[PDB]
RNA sequence: GAAAUUGGGCGCAAUAGAUAUAGUACCGCAAGGGAAAGAUGAAAAAACCAAGCAUAAUAUAGCAAGGACUAACCCCUAUACCUUCUGCAUAAUGAAUUAACUAGAAAUAACUUUGCAAGGAGAGCCAAAGCUAAGACCCCCGAAACCAGACGA
């Protein structure tokens, strides 16, 4: 299990295909998610495909499909701070050890 | 030299002890147990100060009038003298009046 | 005692480290060392004014001595170096008096030259041509 | 005071200004706890500012150690063997930038 | 009793020997005073300390511009032993907003509105 | 602090044993004036301002501030992404290793506050799993508080506990000032 | 006064103050003037009119009497035909 | 709320992140140091540093302010005087217009206290509610109130709109049952009978002008005609309209509650009423 | 009981009571508790104004 | 100052905590008073730091330092501390020194911060914006005495 997420290069068309597998009209990015069955099937299929689930703090924040598409194309990356500092292109006079 | 030459033995503390992990449970037993009990019924201690806060003169007056009948004799005598001193102190001595 | 003081050795050692060179029991016992260390700090701050004062009177002694070597006195030297707009201070003139005595001799000749231009200037009163070193540089 | 403290004359290391100026600070040694509020502003100094500091003067080599310390320290070591150990315990990021720049500027 | 002191008006009526001694003009006098506190207001009464606070002369040896009007001059006649009064003379004109920062008041009493640091 | 009772008590200089007469006369000996050997200056004397008796630190906040403190704790645990809602606390097995491995798989936290609706109706599987653990805890919904929500890193509710909490905490808003205690019978409260 | 009694541990009032003074609910204490019924044969009728008046108290007298009474005496009182019921609320101040 | 959106990135709230509201906790001031204690706040060694200033009010030896002044009966019989919490008509219009007091039922004192629009306390000797003419204009409510005292203009302001106001009496015992009846039915006592007024209030509650509950019910239309002619409104007849059976019912004296009788024991648990059938008890409670 | 953006209500009251005083009244938003504290008695005016705003 | 009426340790840890290792030793004719203290290790069938001295006495001169200085002193400057006083270097008080112990306890009212708000409060109590909750102010030693009951010729 890793919390690291990469948005796909074809995330747009996949997501429109999941809206069509749930539903369909014009401006499919503006569909209201007020129906809870609609939201659970759509975000369940996106959570199942993309390996990356919308959290509980953000779950009521999407009320259109536009906000779902805005959530799923940020790269959430989880790596240790030893791997975040020492891979941040250190100058040759920073030497960073970790007793962990 | 009032200081110790060796470091003391280490103090292990189990934060997930039975007392520490379940601490504070049933403090809101009134506001979400349909008010059948008050949380002052949840405290354990002396019988004269379950669910009551006073200063020392009030704690000793209440101690005498609640449990003072079955106190030991020189505890009753020391407590009468403490009430008499604390009377003479709170009511006659002090800056603000 | 519920909470009594544990860290007390270090407060005693905060005061007593300044007493390590005193005489008597002032270097050892805390009761005596607090008074002599407080008192040493009060003298330490009041002696900054006396450092500035004693340096300046020491410089006036050195300028006085080295100007007595060239026949001048101190007030003629300082007043007549002021009157040339050569605004060297006492520290510099004492250091020239010690390390560079040709420069101090030339400052003594400049100051005594200006002193004699003041004497001949106030002697022949009325309109007369001014001294050569008696001219002032006007800034604007 | 001045009579209890030693004194010295104003000098430099190897005539530090005459031919060229040499940075007198060899090594900095940060020891910064991963989990601990004492070394919070140290951590935010390592995340933000120690890289730009490490590039603004390359004659200094910097050792961030990241061990479970209970008080964070920085250890400046100088060209003449002098070692000045100062604590960055509960100091903000700006105060550690002025402290580390102070250790860099002196000798 | 040491009280407050009044001063009669003949004290403040100048004579032509005084008009020749100090460079003043009775016809067309000056507009602005330069006032400078040169004597501490301690060991002085409280009314003099108050007037010195009202004139902005709390620091010594710092000039302050006032008006040459009888009310300001009444306060200056109270503390005339504590101050120094000179006319503010202006060789060049009073400064415009172009010459506002590049001024300097000289020790003679004049406000030079073009102040280089260069010799003539 | 409200349940706290401090049993620390020391002897004052009237309660300490003995010391009733002056040790030496008032003016004869060149020693200091003393009245007893049990004054607070003597080795063995009483304490001047020590702790006096068992002292109870009891105080109630208003119940609206407690209920709003529970509300506040629930929004904080939800917005920190630490709230998890189950449908029922039924595990497949009564083993603790399944529950700890499940909680490490979903990356909850080092400590889990499992909360069911009552104490009688908790399923036997979560009881045998959590009754062996130090950091995973079963509380009924009645025992929910604020100290043990902040103590545990995640908090795990079920849906009937959520309906119970909406019932109880949304009651404190839009209710009257009381006439008499709520344990007594009302028109609509129980 | 008694700041803490020996039976209840409460404050006690000074009953002289109750027996002489009138707490209005705004905070003002109303009293009767000293000597309003003594030696009236030698007093002028202007002075007799002055002595027969209900008189407010000072600030510090009002604080002194507030400290000497307990919270029972600082309380609203909705009497039937009280003669002072219109003097309890303080109308139209500007501090 | 953007503060929850700030709470996403911030760490978890634990028992190490808590911090009181800045301004709540003032620092404790305690006599150690150069400033908080050398003399420690008491001054110089007089009688107030030692701690023994005299009692409050002692002016040093002259006769104090609170004793130089003659005793007068301001508060002579203060705990036997009757108190009456006011009910303005702006207040009761506010309660009726917000559903807290139902105007289609008779307005007892139980109905005002359960609506929590008037809080009266039987200790501290409140004998009930008095009607108050505040807000007598803009009072549009047909109502049946039972209020222990009432001014003439409040009776006029209610009876203009088709209202009925009569003035009842309650003992402190009876009014203590009328305020909070539910802690009376958990006491196990039978319902007592409310007593008559004492001798001074008897001519109050037998007069038809101020609408006594003991008065002639033959003099009431004369008094309603008197208030109708005094304040200028055509007096409506309550006999016509359709709340009249509601507007007619009064509980008689020696009856505390509306539909209940004295001597009955309400059992709140199994929801019953125990009624005595002994003849001596009925000669006691129906007295 | 202000839920939302308290600074916009502070700006609207700052633009509402300034004709009723001449000067702009000094306020205090308490953005935590969601309150707003204006100096001076404006109770019946703000109750009428907030009833006009539809709350 | 009523009544009716109502209904295990945010303890101490050998000057601390019991006086207590013991009411023993000891003091007193008696009533009575009343102590101090111990620290190895699994097994004994196995360092460094208080005062005070010593290592190591002293060198003209002066509240014992401070400014300094190449340099300890020599030079220059400098009327110990607390308390009480109008004022103390005061030749007024106290203190040999070290360690340990040893002295600000709380009310209504006001203020600050929350909650709710014509209502507040987990009954009782207050309320003409209030009510509830919290925070925040009140020392130590000392007489000569008086009375009660014992113990003493
Ligand atoms: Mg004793
Ligand atoms: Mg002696
Ligand atoms: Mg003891
Ligand atoms: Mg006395
Ligand atoms: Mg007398
Ligand atoms: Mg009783
Ligand atoms: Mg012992
Ligand atoms: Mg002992
Ligand atoms: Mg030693
Ligand atoms: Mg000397
Ligand atoms: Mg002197
Ligand atoms: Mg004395
Ligand atoms: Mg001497
Ligand atoms: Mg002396
Ligand atoms: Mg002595
Ligand atoms: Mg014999």
């Amino acid at each position: 299990r890793s919390r690291a997420y990469t948005p796909p290069e074809d995330l747009q068309s996949r997501l429109e295909s999941y809206v069509k597998e749930v539903f369909l009209p014009s401006n499919w990015q503006d569909i209201s998610l007020e129906d809870s069955r609609l939201k659970f099937n759509l975000l369940a299929h996106l959570a199942d495909d993309l390996g990356h689930v919308v959290p509980n703090s953000r779950l009521h924040q999407m009320c259109r499909v536009r906000d779902v598409l805005d959530f799923y194309n940020v790269p959430i990356q989880d790596r240790s701070k030893f791997d975040e500092l020492s891979a941040s292109n250190l100058p040759p006079n920073l030497k960073i050890t970790w007793s962990y | 030299i009032g200081i110790r030459l060796t470091l003391p033995p280490p103090k292990v503390v189990d934060r997930w002890n039975e007392k520490r992990a379940m601490f504070g449970v049933y403090d809101n037993i009134g506001i979400l147990g349909n008010f059948e009990k008050h949380p002052k019924e949840l405290i354990r201690g002396p019988i004269w100060l379950r669910g009551w806060k006073g200063n020392e003169l009030q704690r000793c007056i209440r101690k005498r009038k609640m449990v003072g009948s079955r106190m030991f004799a020189d505890d009753l005598h020391n407590l009468n003298k403490r009430i008499r001193y604390l009377y003479k102190h709170f009511n006659r001595h002090g800056k603000f009046r | 005692l519920r909470n009594r003081v544990t860290d007390r050795y270090f407060r005693i050692q905060e005061v007593l480290k300044h007493a390590r060179h005193f005489r008597g029991r002032k270097n050892r016992c805390y009761r005596l060392a607090v008074r002599t260390v407080i008192r040493a700090f009060v003298k330490c701050t009041k002696a900054r004014y006396l450092k500035k004062k004693n340096m300046r009177t020491l410089w006036i002694n050195r300028i006085t001595a080295a100007s007595q070597e060239h026949g001048l006195k101190y007030p003629a030297l300082i007043g007549n170096l002021v009157k040339c707009q050569v605004e060297l201070n006492r520290k510099v003139l004492a250091d020239l008096a010690i390390y560079e005595p040709k420069t101090f001799k030339s400052l003594a000749a400049l100051a005594s030259r200006r002193r004699h231009e003041g004497f001949a200037a106030a002697l022949g009163d009325g309109k007369e041509p001014e001294g050569i070193f008696s001219r002032v540089v006007q800034y604007h | 005071t001045a009579r209890g403290t030693p004194s010295r004359f104003l000098a430099s290391v190897l005539h530090n200004g005459l031919g060229r100026y040499v940075q007198q600070l060899q090594r900095l040694s940060f020891s910064v706890s991963r989990d601990g509020a004492s070394s919070r502003g140290a951590r935010e100094f390592v995340e933000r500012e120690v890289i730009d500091f490490a590039r603004r003067n390359p004659g200094v080599v910097i050792y961030v150690n990241s061990r479970p310390c209970c008080v964070p320290r920085v250890v400046a070591e100088y060209l003449n063997g002098a070692v000045r150990e100062e604590s960055i315990h509960c100091k903000s990021v700006e105060e550690i930038s002025t402290l580390v720049q102070k250790l860099a500027d002196q000798s | 009793k040491f009280t407050r002191s009044r001063i009669p008006e003949k004290v403040f009526q100048a004579s032509p020997e005084d008009h020749e001694k100090y460079g003043g003009d009775p016809q067309n006098p000056h507009k602005l005073h330069i006032v400078t506190r040169i004597k501490s207001t301690r060991r002085r009464p409280y009314w003099e300390k108050d007037i010195i606070k009202m004139l902005g002369l709390e620091k010594a040896h710092t000039p302050q511009v006032h008006k040459n009007i009888p009310s300001v001059n009444a306060k200056l006649k109270v503390v005339k032993h504590l101050i120094r009064i000179k006319p503010l003379k202006l060789p060049q004109g009073l400064p415009a907003e172009e010459n506002m920062s590049n001024t300097c008041l000289k020790s003679t009493g004049e406000l030079v509105v073009q102040w280089h640091l260069k010799p003539v | 602090n409200f349940k706290r009772i401090s049993y620390a008590k020391t002897k004052t200089r009237a309660e300490v044993r003995g010391g009733g007469r002056k040790p030496w006369p008032q003016k004869g000996t060149g020693r200091a004036r003393h009245g007893s050997i049990r004054s607070p200056l003597w080795r063995g004397g009483g304490v001047a301002h020590g702790p006096r008796g068992p002292t109870s630190y009891y105080y109630m906040l208003p119940m609206k501030v407690r209920a709003l403190g529970l509300k506040v704790a629930l929004t904080v645990k939800l917005a920190q992404d630490d709230l998890h809602i189950m449908d029922s606390l039924e595990l497949p097995t009564g083993d603790p290793q399944y529950l700890t491995e499940l909680a490490h798989y979903r990356r909850w936290g080092d400590s889990v506050l499992l909360v069911d609706l009552t104490h009688e109706e908790m399923p036997q599987s979560i009881v045998e799993a959590t009754s062996r653990l130090k950091t995973f805890n079963l509380i009924p919904a009645v025992g929910l508080n604020v100290h043990s929500m902040l103590k545990h890193q995640t908090l795990v509710l079920t849906l009937p506990t959520v309906a119970f909490l909406e019932d109880k905490l949304l009651w404190q808003d839009s209710r009257y000032r009381p006439l008499y205690p709520f344990s007594l019978p009302y028109s609509d409260f129980p | 006064l008694t700041y803490f009694s020996a039976r209840k541990g409460k404050r006690k009032t000074v009953k002289a103050v109750i027996d002489r003074f009138l707490r209005l609910h705004c905070g003002l204490w109303v009293r009767r003037k000293a000597g309003y019924k003594k030696k009236l044969w030698k007093k002028t009728p202007a002075r007799k009119k002055r002595l027969r008046e209900f008189v407010f108290c000072n600030k510090t007298q009002s604080k002194l009497l507030d400290k000497m009474t307990t919270s029972f005496w600082k309380r609203r009182n909705w009497y039937v035909d009280d003669p002072y019921q219109k003097y309890h609320d303080r109308t139209n101040l500007k501090v | 709320a953007r503060a929850l959106d700030l709470l996403r990135g911030l760490p978890r709230v634990s028992l190490a992140n808590l911090k009181p509201n800045p301004g709540s906790k003032k620092p404790e001031r305690r006599p150690r140091g150069r400033r908080r204690g050398r003399k420690c706040g008491r001054g110089h060694k007089g009688e107030r540093q030692r701690g023994t200033r005299p009692r409050l009010g002692f002016e040093g030896g002259q006769t104090p302010f609170y004793i130089r002044i003659p005793k007068y009966g301001f508060n002579e019989g203060h705990s036997f005087r009757r108190q009456y919490k006011p009910l303005s008509l702006n207040r009761l219009q506010y309660l009726i217009d917000l559903g807290r007091v139902d105007p289609s039922q008779p307005i007892d004192l139980t109905q005002l206290v359960n609506g929590r629009g008037v809080t009266i306390q039987p200790l501290k000797r409140d004998y009930g509610v008095q009607l108050v003419e505040e807000g007598a204009d803009t009072f549009t409510a047909k109502v049946n109130i039972e209020v222990q005292l009432a001014s003439e203009l409040a009776i006029a302001a209610i009876e203009k709109n088709g209202g009925v106001v009569t003035t009842a009496f309650y003992d402190p015992r009876s009014l203590d049952i009328v305020c909070k009846p539910v802690p009376f039915f958990l006491r196990g006592q039978p319902i007592p009978k409310r007593m008559l007024p004492p001798e001074e209030l008897v001519p109050y509650y037998t007069d038809a002008k101020n609408r006594g509950y003991l008065a002639d019910p033959a003099k009431f239309p004369e008094a309603r005609l008197e208030l109708a002619r005094k304040y200028g409104y055509i007096l409506p007849d309550i006999t016509k309209d359709e709340l009249f059976k509601m507007l007619c019912t009064r509980k008689d004296p020696r009856q505390i509650f509306f539909g209940l009788a004295p001597g009955w024991v309400v059992n709140m648990a199994d929801k019953k009423i125990l009624k005595p059938t002994d003849e001596n008890l009925l000669k006691y409670y129906t007295s | 009981k202000v839920e939302g953006d308290i600074w916009a209500l502070q700006k609207d009251v700052e633009d509402f009571l300034s004709p009723l005083l001449g000067k702009t009244p000094v306020t205090q938003v308490n953005e935590v508790t969601g309150t707003l504290r204006i100096k001076g008695y404006f109770d019946q005016e703000l109750k009428a104004w907030l009833l006009e705003k539809g709350f």
